[PDB]
């Protein structure tokens, strides 16, 4: 499988690799999927330009 | 706050909530944040339209 | 300028055509680009894939 | 509901605040969607990683 | 490598299939990645839902 | 018409360029699309962001 998060900007690579994992975790135990099977990346998103409801995080 | 996964097709409707669940509950548990602003999008694709080493799925046994 | 967007299943073909000059004049609108540079594209994604808090659309 | 609009580097901030709401205000209207629903993720791509016509948006324009 | 192509409706199996391999192919030849590294799907999209200056492929 | 490309950022923006074209090159070869319809989306992955077997692509040592 293949998995896009789209997260705001404020996480530590730490952060960034505890959830690669946990994200792939939930999909071995979900679906019977193998864990080498699973690339998983990070779109990070500034908060100028990821919008909730017309309005920017930013705001 | 978006998860979007690309995927084999085949899987049961309940695998596919099974992992909807499983994926919020994921960045719930690892950032912190609220299951509500969390959208999982599941991209089913064909066999047919799914390629490793230039092979469709369909021939590769998927 | 690219635009995608995801849509739960059940839109009219009328009102998915009508999204779409929409989407494309909001664009020439704000960041001042031309109508022929935007493409607008949706994506149907079936109420069993959509999910909203760990929930299916279809619950 | 969610939007992704794929755009060329340089836009002012401004314009993408200007973008997010035109383009929530645009789906609330002709589909009827909250606008408590309607995410909007702007990615800027580099003019070295986008491509026209095989061309490399730095390149062309 | 992944890569995601949004193509109109109308294409072959076999058209899909040859596209998977041209793909793949350039992608091999442009930044050596092995092929067998380089995961290909076709997200195909309605000419009623894929819009070009405000208006579907269907004119 | 549009390909989008997710990978492992450390490739020359002279590479991205190769890419862009054969790509391009590739789906007009085979589908017969004009050139001029045709975009290509580059979204480098950083290392730490990239993930494998649960383990980001740093360290299984690829960036």
């Amino acid at each position: 499988p293949n998995i896009e998060m789209f997260v705001v900007e404020g996480l530590s690579d730490q952060q960034k690799e505890k959830l690669i994992d946990a994200l792939t975790a939930a999909t071995v135990e979900a679906i019977d999927a193998p864990a080498d099977s699973i690339r998983v990346w990070l779109s990070e998103i500034p908060a100028k330009q990821f919008g909730i409801a017309g309005k920017s995080v930013a705001a | 706050s978006i998860i979007q996964v690309f995927f084999i097709a085949g899987r049961t409707d309940e695998q596919k909530e099974r992992l909807i669940g499983a994926l919020t509950d994921a960045a719930v548990k690892t950032i912190g944040i609220d299951r509500s602003d969390v959208r999982v999008i599941l991209k089913d694709i064909p066999n047919t339209e799914y390629g490793i080493a230039g092979k469709t799925a369909k021939s590769l046994g998927r």
